[PDB]
RNA sequence: AUGUGGUUUAAUUCGAUGCAACGCGCAGAACCUUACCAGCCCUUGACAUAUGAACGAGAAACCCUAUCCUUAACGGGAUGGUACUGACUUUCAUACAGGUGCUGCAUGGCUGUCGUCAGCUCGUGUCGUGAGAUGUUUGGUUAAGUCCUAUAACGAGCGAAACCCUC
């Protein structure tokens, strides 16, 4: 069992050079700023190194939130009603803030310091987060309410000098293109420009 | 007593190419139990690469059905949905049918009578 | 682009075809209002007229994905009748067993 | 436009360069006995219609 | 009319089949997957002259939502028994270098594979590294304690806690940025205090209650604006932070609540593996501290005492040494003692995971010899013959001699051209003990192979009977 | 390391060193594997099994060593009674006081009295009149003022179908659980609501132009407008329309 | 109505030929399919891998919700706009790519038939110079070497029956 101890001797201490600067630097500056470095080092070895058990538990991760961020999978408040008129969302700033003493009463948070730096940590992690659930749940939705709106009004964006046929036309293709579930918005907003464009070729 | 649950409750539907009942354990707990007819897709297909036509193979496709009622009250849908999500049912599909009850709001329309 | 050198021609067609899916339909929809003024009635038929006729839907045949024959080819399986049965004895695509009754 | 799919076995690059090489091997077994194919331009009836 | 194959007769009972699922909007996509994957693995690794290789006898593929999990089977390797601190070329040649409303909805796609995707998985590890550290102080007294309850208390063994837990940013604030961006990005109306339903597990301070009604009553009926004399008021009207901050104490307990982190403890717990290097992640931990510290020092000197000379922000050193430690790690190239298996594994559940958008999990299983399925014995005799080394009469009996008990008979069938002086193709069967497929309730299993040769195609079929 | 601490002094090529961290974490390498060394460390990983003797029931193997795991399926009865454990050896707090916070959050206009409300209503009348003056402290002496009196009405105080009233809507909704990580199904976008015309107390005349309005969603055995939603990509969408 | 032979034609694509080919391959020929014929075209090619040159630190090909002109049509020529390229793009060269061309009398795999007829063999033992025989030669029963009895034979294996599905 010589033979491998010894080239693993051999190549330990060709990779671990020679250790006079350890030493140099030990009596040169300190202890403290090496603690600095050390920490720094530390930080390091959770990015540099591979582990496997911080691969597992970004698995995991990955899992919990493919499951959950799913827009298929959506059911809002069972004991509430649709919002008709379509209010805008609140901010986040202000919607963290109506909450407060639940989860001071639940997280810890001794004091207004505590509080204000767990603020400081969510709303600075918080832009990243955007990216997220960018890649898992999609671009947007766009209600409908606003499709709606704009299939009228490219509908609305015809020439004048056309005859009144052609806009009854684009009109009622608007209207049997407004209830089609079947088809992409791209796609039903690329109808109705091609249709005008075909219009005001002959209709300028 | 055996009468149908109506209100505010979860319906399970599991379809699958198996009987789900080989492997009970991977099954919600539920209030109720029923199944659903088998359905077949035949095939039949020739045998030769080339011309012989009298000689046939058939084969088939068969789907089953499984019916799961739970009875739940308002305030846990939120919390079971959470659960209901994340399971695995052994070859199966599942389909998670909803019954809850809002109230309307009649100030808008109240004009009118 | 996807291995098969028979199914070449075909694969070609129905991206061509998924293509020119919107204007066949659009001129297919000025062509079909009476009230609609007859110059643009004509000029909406020769522009879907002038269209490649291998982006036509009509052209699309379904062919088996591993071999490529053009004939017997169930759609949901997308498999001729020979693969279909050589893959159906082993016990490998799902659901499908023998029968009998 | 989704009727052929994409072979799983073309993004490992070892068996498409195993391919490649019984390819290649399968070729020069042709070419060490003159069977390989002509010159592109020079074919046998283009050599005729020069003879 | 002919022979069938064995296993369509038994495929229902006494059998099943190597996949599990079921669809009927996907089965196109899912009855081409099972064909492709089965295709895929049974061509990597083949043997060589001086490797057994990758034998695949069975794989088995169960798929739920958005989780799909491969089992494999590999015989052990038959065999009579008895460094990385300096590599190179395993590096680069190159350091590199020299619609508001009208937006576009998700892509579908229905019968096969995705395309190419960009990966998350850095800014997942980003979030971890620097979110949710447990290093706080706050946190340091419950490990303490559940360390003292593990190594004393046979209750909290006996107890489910445990056998969930360990089978052998703070985080409200999280979900709750979570489940605003969630609802906001699909436009439904975010009520956040119905999100507190969450933090909730159902299973003396009356005068606390009426003032937190009060103060919450007081917050509920004002906030008429564009009134300075009244906003003077609003500056005065801190009750609603006598309501935030009356509920405050010394806690020692850390959170176990609110299952959204429980669900990633759970989803953690089964995909594991068998395989941890720690033991040659801490090796290195304290081996590249002393390289790095002797490194630098080397009669230059004078650029680190002009770091230290020109101000406080000595902290750019360690991103000098963030560079230097990934300089060091990719020059060498490959972790240090991790398994070339599980690299291979790892890299195999990437592309899958990324052309099929699951999170795919492979399960290795190896067993005692080759004779375990028809499949296996007939690719062990189609390598045999690639090279040839023996007749078919020797195959046939060192199969028969060295055939493990529980194995109630078997049945080998070679075609084609078997003799080399003559042409015409033949056929050569050799059958031992019971091979009865005309009964439903036996064993039987069946496997072909074809062998490439100088003059043609060869054959090779196999039958064999379980016990 | 000398060349890069100098141009860190420099500071003028600061743009090549960001681009060198991020060739350097990204750049693939040569990350080839030989089949020896493919398959020494398999053998080491991994143990023979025992208990197989044939590939035959592979499957069953795998689907009973899948049963033995007792947390394989998990419910939030499993939640509670390992929530309960962890209260009861003191690793975990108990949310009383957090549920209690959560009942007044959500329902504080039907436990507090109307008679508290009306006096705690003219005493933020006065304090506000006597705010806008400025000359009783209004900053520090005011909240006093409100923390005294508050004080005083605390000891003055201290001595099935859905919540609130009106019609009542059913809904029905549905969910495809598919597997192989594609979510989109047909069936998720169909909402379906139910009402009780009788319910809504309109007039005879209201009625039968509200049943000729209707047609066939309307069914006289049991009452129930019914009124179902397809044409909308999305579930909610579907939900909204068929309110309005 | 449909298939085949024959005949005719620029082509009327080919295979299948007693039982065991001929409403067969073809579970869908107007164009496509299409393998046949006439014109109009192309030549590292509609597609892949490798090597060697040329161009390009953002140009060119590429693409589009594209537009116009000209072609019987594929294509070809212009005009717009977005985006990308250095271990990476294109252009050219040569190894080639490609073949429903021949051989089913070189093959694998798959199938029809004798035939759901009850048959075809092997290990030890005995008889015969030997090839071989007995076992599987008696008397009956059975759909059946299925079962009994008898027998220089004693036992096995593939087949029969039962196990399987359905009423
Ligand atoms: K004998
Ligand atoms: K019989
Ligand atoms: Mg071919
Ligand atoms: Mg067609
Ligand atoms: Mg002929
Ligand atoms: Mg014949
Ligand atoms: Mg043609
Ligand atoms: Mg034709
Ligand atoms: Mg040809
Ligand atoms: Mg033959
Ligand atoms: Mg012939
Ligand atoms: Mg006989
Ligand atoms: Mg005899
Ligand atoms: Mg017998």
């Amino acid at each position: 069992d010589k033979k491998e101890e010894e080239a693993e001797q051999e190549a330990l201490s060709v990779f671990v050079g020679d250790n006079a600067d350890g030493e140099k630097f030990a009596k040169k500056m300190g202890d403290e700023i090496m603690a600095k470095l050390a920490e720094g080092y530390e930080d390091i070895c959770e990015r540099a190194l591979p582990s496997t058990a911080h691969d597992a538990l970004v698995d995991a991760y990955d899992t919990n939130l493919m499951i959950e961020c799913e827009p298929e999978y959506l059911m809002p408040d069972f004991g509430s009603n649709p919002d008709i008129d379509e209010k805008p969302p609140m901010p986040l700033r202000e919607c963290l803030e109506k909450v407060k003493p639940f989860i001071v009463a639940l997280e810890g948070i001794k004091d207004q310091e505590e509080w204000e730096e767990a603020i400081g940590e969510a709303m600075a992690e918080a832009p990243r987060m955007k990216e997220i659930v960018d890649h898992y749940s999609g671009p947007d939705r766009v209600t409908a309410k606003k499709q709606n709106e704009e299939l009228d009004r490219i509908a609305t964006t015809v020439p004048q000098s056309a005859p009144d046929s052609v806009k009854r036309f684009a009109d009622r293709v608007a209207l049997s293109l407004k209830s089609n579930p079947g088809w992409g918005f791209d796609k039903k907003y690329q109808f109705m420009d091609k249709l005008v464009l075909e219009v005001s070729q002959n209709y300028k | 007593s055996t009468s149908k649950i109506k209100g505010t409750r979860i319906c399970i539907a599991i379809r699958s190419f198996d009987n789900p009942e080989k492997e009970a354990w991977c099954l919600p707990p539920h209030s109720r139990y029923a199944a659903m007819p088998d359905t077949r897709t035949l095939y039949t297909v020739l045998r030769s690469p080339h011309v012989d036509k009298k000689s046939r193979e058939q084969f088939e496709m068969r789907f089953k059905k499984r019916f799961l009622v739970i009875k739940a009250q308002s305030h846990e849908l939120s919390n079971k949905l959470f659960w209901l999500k994340r399971y695995r049912i052994l070859g199966a599909q599942y389909e998670l049918q909803f019954h809850c009850k809002t109230r309307l709001d009649m100030s808008p329309v109240l004009g009118s009578k | 682009e996807q291995g098969v050198k028979r199914n070449s021609a075909d694969h070609r067609r129905r991206l061509l075809a998924a293509r020119f899916e919107l204007r066949r339909k659009l001129y297919k929809a000025f062509c079909k209002d009476p009230e609609l003024p007859s110059e643009m009635r004509e000029k909406n038929r020769y522009k879907l007229s002038k269209l490649p006729r291998n982006s036509a839907f009509t052209r699309i045949r379904n062919r088996c994905v591993f071999t490529g024959r053009s004939r017997s080819v169930t759609e949901l399986f997308r498999m001729s009748r020979i693969c279909f049965r050589g893959l159906a004895n082993k016990g490998e695509l799902v659901g499908i067993k023998k029968s009998s009754w | 436009a989704e009727w052929y799919p994409y072979d799983i076995k073309n993004e490992d690059p070892n068996v498409l360069a195993r391919e490649e090489k019984e390819r290649l091997s399968k070729l020069e077994m042709l070419k060490r006995r003159n069977k390989g194919p002509p010159q592109k331009g020079h074919g046998r009836r283009a050599a005729k219609r020069n003879k | 009319a002919r022979k069938g194959n064995p296993i369509s007769v038994r495929l229902g009972k006494n059998r099943s089949s190597d996949s599990s699922w079921f669809s009927d909007y996907y089965y196109g996509k899912f009855v081409y997957q099972d064909v492709n994957l089965r295709s895929y693995f049974g061509s990597i690794r083949p043997p060589t002259r001086l490797t057994f290789g990758f034998r695949l006898g069975r794989c088995i593929l169960l798929h739920f939502p958005k989780r799909t999990f491969i089992h494999f089977f590999l015989p052990r390797r038959p065999r009579r028994l008895k460094r990385w601190w300096t590599t190179f070329g395993k590096a680069g040649p190159i350091g590199c270098l020299r619609n508001e409303i009208r937006g576009w909805p998700k892509k579908k796609q229905r019968y096969g594979y995705h395309d190419r995707s960009p990966s998350i998985k850095k800014n997942l590890s980003k979030l971890l590294r620097i979110s949710g550290a447990f290093k706080h102080p706050k946190y340091a007294g419950v490990v303490n304690d559940i360390a003292f309850l593990i190594e004393n208390d046979d209750s909290f063994k006996k107890t489910k806690l445990f056998k969930f837990f360990f089978p052998k940013v703070r985080p409200s604030l999280n979900f709750l940025v979570m489940q605003y961006f969630f609802n906001t990005k699909n436009q439904m109306n975010f009520d956040p205090v119905v999100v507190l339903n969450h933090f909730v597990a159902p299973g003396r301070s009356l005068q606390k209650r009426i003032r937190s009604r009060i103060a919450f009553f007081v917050e509920s009926l004002t906030s008429e604006k564009k009134c300075l004399a009244e906003a003077k008021n609003r500056l005065t009207h801190f009750i609603r932070l006598a309501n935030d901050l009356r509920f405050a104490g010394t806690t020692k307990t850390t959170i176990s609540l609110f299952p959204f982190f429980g669900a990633t403890f759970f989803f953690l717990r089964d995909g594991v593996g068998v395989y941890n290097n720690l033991d040659a992640r801490e090796q290195l931990l304290n081996q590249l501290r002393v390289k790095c510290w002797n490194l630098l020092g080397k009669d230059k000197v004078m650029e680190l005492i002009e770091k230290f000379k020109n101000l406080g922000g000595i902290e750019e050193l360690i991103k000098v040494i963030d560079m230097m430690i990934e300089i060091i790690l990719r020059k060498r190239g490959i972790p240090y003692r991790y398994n070339s298996y599980f690299y291979e594994v790892k890299k195999m559940r990437s592309f899958l995971s990324n052309r099929t958008n699951t999170k795919t999990l492979i399960e290795s299983v190896k067993i005692k010899s080759v004779y375990q399925s028809a499949s296996l014995i007939a690719q062990d005799i189609s390598f045999q013959l690639k090279n040839k080394r023996r007749s078919f009469h020797s195959i046939f009996a060192k199969i028969v001699k060295e055939i493990p008990k529980r194995v109630e008979g078997i049945r080998i069938c070679f075609s084609g051209r078997l003799k080399d002086a003559a042409e015409k193709a033949q056929t050569k069967c050799y059958k031992h003990r019971k091979t009865s497929c005309n009964v439903f309730n036996q064993k039987i299993d069946y496997a072909p192979v074809e062998v490439s040769t100088r003059y043609g195609i060869l054959g090779v079929k196999v039958w064999i009977s379980y016990s | 390391i000398e060349a890069l601490l100098q141009r860190r002094l420099a500071d003028k090529h600061a743009d090549t060193d960001d681009e060198v961290m991020d060739s350097l974490q990204n750049q693939p390498f040569k990350d080839d594997v030989k089949d020896e060394d493919f398959e020494s460390d398999f053998e080491e990983a991994h143990s023979t099994d025992d208990e197989l003797e044939d590939l035959y029931n592979s499957p069953e193997y795998v689907k009973k060593k899948m049963q033995n795991n007792e947390f394989f399926n998990m419910d939030e009865k499993k939640w509670d009674v390992i929530v309960r454990e962890g209260i009861r050896h003191g690793i975990l707090k108990d949310t009383k006081e957090c549920e209690e916070i959560l009942e007044d959050m959500l329902h504080w206009d039907k436990l507090l009295p109307d008679d508290l409300k009306k006096k705690v209503e003219a005493k933020f009348n006065e304090l506000g009149d006597m705010c806008e003056r400025g000359e009783i402290e209004a900053e520090a002496a005011y909240e006093l003022f409100k923390e005294f009196e508050d004080e005083m009405v605390i000891q003055y105080g201290d001595q099935d179908d859905p919540p609130g009233k009106g019609p009542i809507l059913r809904w029905q909704s549905r969910i495809v659980f598919a597997p192989g990580g594609d979510a989109w199904h047909p069936k998720n976008r169909k909402v379906k609501l139910s009402v009780t015309v009788k319910e809504l107390g309109l007039s005879k005349h209201q009625a039968r132009r509200l049943r000729e309005l209707v047609g066939k969603r309307y069914d006289s055995g049991k009452d129930e407008l019914t009124i179902t939603s397809e044409r909308f990509e999305h579930r909610e969408e579907n939900r909204k329309d068929c309110l309005r």
